[PDB]
């Protein structure tokens, strides 16, 4: 399905969907918040809001175009959406506003206003979005003193000292042909997109991105942000996981699907075939939880997140969930593996067939920027169907059984026990 | 009983059953909310627990959604499991148990949570107030159940028999072989449903203009306006909604939200201003209504609207085709107004 | 020469950040500070002055001690 | 279990006397320095025992900013003592910072409780 | 500083101080309610506990009451303790302590109890909206404090500095020698109060006719109507209220309550219909409105309303002087309307 060409230093990747009603083109760079430093943290967040500023969007609206941008730890993207008969109109807008003529966007009275608004978005996030700011501190403590520990939005102190010359420095080092992929998804054709870049002579700078010194290194630790005025307790807990291109990439995702997610107020979520629900529903230990498997270029995280109002029984919630992780290493049934196989395929099928061309562009560019190509959905289903119980036991034995953990929490967390008490629950003396 | 589907080379399929049984057809306040929360409970041949456990091993999920026009039952699954989910959806509409202990243990507590999370948002409170004063009975009926009017188990049973008829539902599928779906629907329990009558009327809904309402609230302040729209003006107010929120308008920084809700016989236009300071809300709404009374040119926003329309109509299988090509100008006339929050410091209608 | 000062995010604490900086980013800081030293020295800022002293005589590289 | 009203009454008489102030205050300053609670980052008003109703009332009426700061000084002192060390010299509490912040709340609560005891044992003449 | 008293050979005396500081003069929502619940707390010379214990041994009590026009401080005592209770009230208006912990521990919890009690009554709710839609910012201010608008300790201190002035209060007494009261009112802290200005405005307030409002409520349904009254037509509506709730009228069986609240510049006429079943409320209100539109003869009820007015005025000291000798007829014109309860089964204004 997907086609990738290297006509020049830039790479062109596409995904033709003839039964769609929109098209999207854009550029994805192989740099994110992991390519900054504590003192300029949030520069890549400021660049996203410059692309989506009022003056830039007014020009695109008059032509019937919509702008989208996303910042991650390993990549950032700038997308333009349009009707199927106006693909060359979007390529021209991307060229004249981003690839070249970037000084008018970076003008004064536009940098100042955009900077003032981003400072407000960051302050609100740090005071209202408790479940998401806890997951950001989990990265901060698991990979402390490392590129992989910097928040994707920046901090109030990095942004407050950012100045006029700081944004131009970053784009020189990172917005280059060797660091970029041009992506077209929706009702577009590979031949029609390549024939348009070769005519307009589109090209970025011809440098090379700097090479970092350190690498990602997991360290067992914890950070606690207690706040007795909040009504709940939010907690995140994880061990070291798998990076992308790991052989055990789908085993770790299947292992997270065995315990899944839960919502106390949804009647159908209380009937799921998860044995953990039998210990936590009698006394209402939590309101919701979800298990994840995050994968980056160098490392990853594997764990779960919870929000609860039962502040006097937090230890029971942590004790019971970790004792269920113990069964992956020693005793996990065939039915649990077969059920998780069917729910992982459904979950992946929804993510890669959402029908939104903007979502597909982000997933396509990020995959090509690392692996060089993109694995087919049918090929992924074959690998998922081949996992056995012996593969789960081997994986969990080396990653989960008696291993260090990282913990982050906020709210009413007086009932969360010490590190060593929680750490000692990662195995058991009975086996 | 209309069946339609579109095929594709894709591993995931979706099946939806749309019933004209929304809150605008409710005999009692919240009777449609209680039937929606009662959907995937025990049936006469299978239990709720058995359905969840069996469907999980096959890779599928269920969902029931309620709005002012429809009750929708949705199933997302792997492609080859189509005949299993046709019978599962047919059994829900045919032989639901309606046990007395299921209402007190699962259905009533779930409806309390939906009402609790909607009474804390001032924008949702203001929208329901605008629907009430524009249309009084019908489209102005309350959406959720709050216990103001007593609804019993027999009322939910009676409402279901009225709406779950052969002539009052439509079946549609995505990534489904249309020839195969018709055969499975034909030999399922759907074909043995009663042939009742369609609840949708072909006339226009009576509306009222120049109304007002104020509600006290602890939190953010909200000011809103509402305009009933007929069938001929649907495209004009669709451009107006996208023009006001986009970057083509100077008023976009003062408008929190703006949208047009489209029905078969008309629609309603809504515009919201929300902030934690009452003085900011008061100054913004006055500037918005004074600028719209002078007039606007909605021509530069036609192409932008065409793209946004195709984005949200991608999933909808029955979208009404609008023109957008004959839209020139707009001029504000009469409208409804609602204020929620610090009402002792918000403007009145006569001051706008 | 390049007249505008180097920003505080660039040379705030040069001594603490120098060892982990990528090499190509180290060369860019040296290039800009070489044009700045051609101006009268009473104009230069303190972080700029502490950077030029550290890069020449700082306890790194060749000046790494025996133990 | 001596009341702070009694301490203040005796203490003031010393401070208003020019002769006694010059002979007693120098001794008290050396007494405080040798006590060494400032080297743990604490003020004296943090050392008062709180397991009585009078001090539970005073701590309730303390403003939030003062209450948050006091909780940090107490936690920091427990961890410093845990390690059998002192704080770095630049983190020590200065003399000008060791002010009686909680004393006015204690005296106000003590005067109310004394007037309640004198009205419960009231005797009406004539 | 007006002082007046009436004498009698009795044992108990009463002293009242009325301040033009009611809810209609509040600068913020509920700030007058909060000043009412701080009236007998600690002063700068005597504690609240000491005052309660001392007056109990002398035989007296204290109270403070709030309405939309007045704040009233009252003392009931034995006839020979007059000088003691003059100074106790003088100290309240002069040197109230206004401590930060008195508001947190005594005043705010007392105000929450008052608001929760009045909220449970649908008749109090319907009367509040009738005042709000008839007069918007004058008599339409909320009576009680609910926390919708933030009120600080300095706000209450500022409000007291404005209403507790020598030109804004009157002193009255029952079974009290007037010459002795005047002596004690002087040589007191009342004579040292600031001489501000009277807050009373003589002009007739602005009113609005033909308004409507609806509130959903769980409990009893209530339908009410309200009519603003000028100064020259107070007697006509005084007879109508007594006639409508007497044995002389056939509608008295369908009416729950009816009254005329009198001010120095006008009044408001209120009529309430309350029942558990919303079908009776809808039917009763329609019959009452239609019958009043035809017209009623109020001459038979003139003598009855002369005696009833005498009963109420015995306690009051400054009642409104009325005639009742020229009241002949009545015909209903325009009115405001509020519906509280199961509003989906209660009529609208256009249907009455
Ligand atoms: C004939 C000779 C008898 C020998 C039989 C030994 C039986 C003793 C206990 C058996 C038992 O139920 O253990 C469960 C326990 C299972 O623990 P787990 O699977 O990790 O999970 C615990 C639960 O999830 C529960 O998790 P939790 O976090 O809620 O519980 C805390 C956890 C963490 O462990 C603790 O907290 C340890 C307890 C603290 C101190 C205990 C004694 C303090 C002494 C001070 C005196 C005052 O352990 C417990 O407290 C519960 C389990 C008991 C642990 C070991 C008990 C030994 C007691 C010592 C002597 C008293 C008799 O099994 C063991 O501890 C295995 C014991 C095998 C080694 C024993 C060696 C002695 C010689 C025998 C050789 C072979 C047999």
């Amino acid at each position: 399905a997907e086609v990738t060409q290297l006509s020049n230093g830039i790479v062109v990747a596409t995904e033709h969907n003839p039964s769609a009603h929109t098209a999207s083109v854009g550029v994805v760079f192989g740099s994110g918040a992991a390519n900054e430093n504590p003192y300029n943290n949030g520069v890549s967040n400021l660049w996203k809001n410059i692309f989506l500023s009022k003056e830039n969007s007014a020009v695109a609206a008059k032509e019937g175009l919509a702008l989208s941008s996303n910042i991650s730890r390993d990549f950032q993207s700038y997308i333009v959406s349009s009707l199927p008969g106006s693909t060359d109109k979007s390529l021209d807008f991307l060229n004249q506003s981003f690839i070249q003529q970037k000084a008018n966007l970076l003008s004064s009275s536009n940098f100042e206003a955009t900077k003032k608004s981003v400072l407000k978005q960051v302050q609100d996030f740090e005071e209202n979005d408790h479940p998401n700011r806890v997951l950001e501190h989990l990265h901060s403590t698991a990979f402390q003193n490392t590129p992989l520990s910097l928040p994707t939005r920046g901090t109030l102190e990095s942004l407050e000292n950012l100045v006029v010359a700081d944004l131009e420095s970053f784009a020189n080092n990172h917005f280059l042909n060797s660091n970029a992929v041009v992506v077209g998804t929706g009702n577009i054709k590979h031949e029609d997109l390549v024939n348009s870049i070769e005519s307009k002579n589109l090209s970025l700078q011809t440098g090379t991105k700097p090479v970092l010194k350190k690498k990602a290194a997991f360290l067992g630790s914890e950070v606690r942000l207690r706040d007795d005025t909040l009504p709940k307790a939010w907690i995140s807990l994880a061990v070291e996981g798998e990076p992308v291109n790991s052989p055990n990439y789908f085993v770790a995702k299947l292992a997270a699907q065995i315990f899944g997610s839960y919502n106390a107020f949804e009647p159908a979520s209380r009937l799921q075939g998860i044995k953990l629900l039998d210990n936590i529903q009698e006394y209402q230990l939590c309101d919701n939880f979800n298990h994840f498997s995050l994968s980056y270029k160098d490392s990853g995280l594997w764990g779960f997140s919870t929000a609860t109002r039962n502040v006097t029984m937090i230890d029971d919630l942590i004790h019971f969930t970790l004792k269920q992780w113990n069964r992956l290493t020693i005793s996990v049934t065939d039915t649990e593996v077969e059920r998780a196989k069917s729910l992982l395929k459904l979950q992946l099928g929804q993510l890669y067939e959402s029908g939104n061309p903007v979502n597909d562009a982000n997933l396509l560019g990020a995959e090509v920027l690392i692996k060089g190509s993109k694995l087919s959905l049918g090929e992924a289903f074959k690998k998922i169907d081949a996992i056995t119980v012996k593969d789960v036991k081997a994986w969990a034995g080396k990653r989960l059984w008696d291993q260090d953990i990282a913990i982050a929490g906020t709210g009413q967390i007086e009932g969360l026990l010490d590190y060593m008490r929680i750490r000692s629950d990662m195995s058991m003396m009975r086996w | 009983l209309t069946v339609s589907a579109r095929d594709a080379p894709t591993k995931i399929s979706t099946l939806a059953v749309k019933v004209h049984g929304g809150s605008r057809y409710a005999t009692k306040d919240g009777v449609a909310h209680l039937l929606n929360r009662f959907n995937f409970q025990n049936t006469n041949t299978r239990s709720a627990l058995k359905l969840v456990r069996e469907s999980e091993l096959l890779g599928g999920t269920f969902k029931s959604t309620l709005d002012r026009e429809y009750i929708t039952l949705k199933a997302t699954f792997l492609k080859d499991d189509l005949p299993y989910y046709v019978n599962a959806l047919a059994d829900v509409l045919y032989k639901t148990a309606f046990k007395p202990h299921e209402l007190t243990e699962s259905v009533l507590p779930a409806a309390r949570y939906d009402y609790a999370v909607a009474e804390q948002c001032p924008v949702k409170s203001a929208e329901d107030q605008l629907y009430a004063i524009t249309f009084r009975k019908g489209l102005g009926n309350p959406l959720l159940y709050d216990g103001v009017e007593r609804v019993s188990l027999q009322d939910i049973k009676d409402f279901a028999d009225k709406v779950y008829t052969k002539e009052n539902l439509e079946v549609s599928g995505e990534n489904v072989v249309e020839a195969d779906l018709k055969r499975f629907v034909d030999e399922s329990l759907l074909s043995t449903l009663p042939a009742g009558k369609s609840l949708v009327s072909k006339s226009e809904p009576k509306f009222f203009l120049g109304e007002e309402n104020r509600v006290r609230f602890i939190g953010d302040s909200v000011a809103a306006i509402g305009i009933p729209v007929n069938k001929a003006s649907l495209a004009q107010y669709e451009v107006l909604a996208n023009y006001l929120t986009s970057a083509l308008s100077e008023l976009s920084g003062l408008i929190s939200s703006a949208k047009l809700d489209k029905f078969t016989d008309g629609g309603l236009f809504t515009l919201f201003v929300r902030d934690q300071d009452s003085a900011v809300v008061s100054s913004n709404i006055k500037k918005i209504v004074a600028d719209l009374k002078k007039g606007k040119d909605l021509s530069p926003a036609i192409n932008y609207t065409k793209l946004k329309n195709a984005v949200q109509n991608e999933s909808v299988s029955s979208p009404i085709e609008l023109n957008f090509d004959a839209v020139k100008d707009f001029k504000l006339g009469k409208f409804n107004y609602v204020a929620v929050g610090d009402v002792s410091n918000l403007p009145y209608l006569d001051e706008l | 020469a390049q007249t505008h000062a180097l920003s505080n995010a660039a040379v705030m604490d040069l001594q603490s950040r120098w060892e982990n900086m990528p090499s190509t980013e180290q060369q860019d800081i040296v290039s800009k500070l070489s044009e700045r030293q051609k101006l009268p020295w009473a104009q230069l800022t303190e972080p700029e002055k502490q950077a030029v002293w550290y890069i020449s005589y700082g306890e790194w590289g060749p000046r790494r001690p025996v133990l | 279990p001596q009341s702070f009203t009694s301490i203040a009454r005796i203490g003031d008489y010393i401070l208003k006397s020019p002769v006694l102030s010059k002979l007693c205050v120098p001794v008290a300053n050396q007494f405080i320095n040798l006590a060494g609670y400032k080297k743990l980052g604490l003020k004296f008003d943090d050392l008062i025992a709180e397991e009585n109703p009078i001090m539970q009332t005073a701590l309730r009426r303390l403003p939030e900013d003062e209450s948050y700061a006091r909780a940090y000084r107490i936690i920091r002192a427990h961890q410093t003592e845990l390690t059998h060390h002192l704080l770095p010299r630049n983190e020590w509490i200065k003399a000008q910072e060791d002010v009686p912040y909680l004393l006015p709340y204690i005296l106000e609560a003590e005067a109310a409780a004394k007037e309640k005891d004198e009205l419960d044992n009231i005797e009406v003449s004539k």
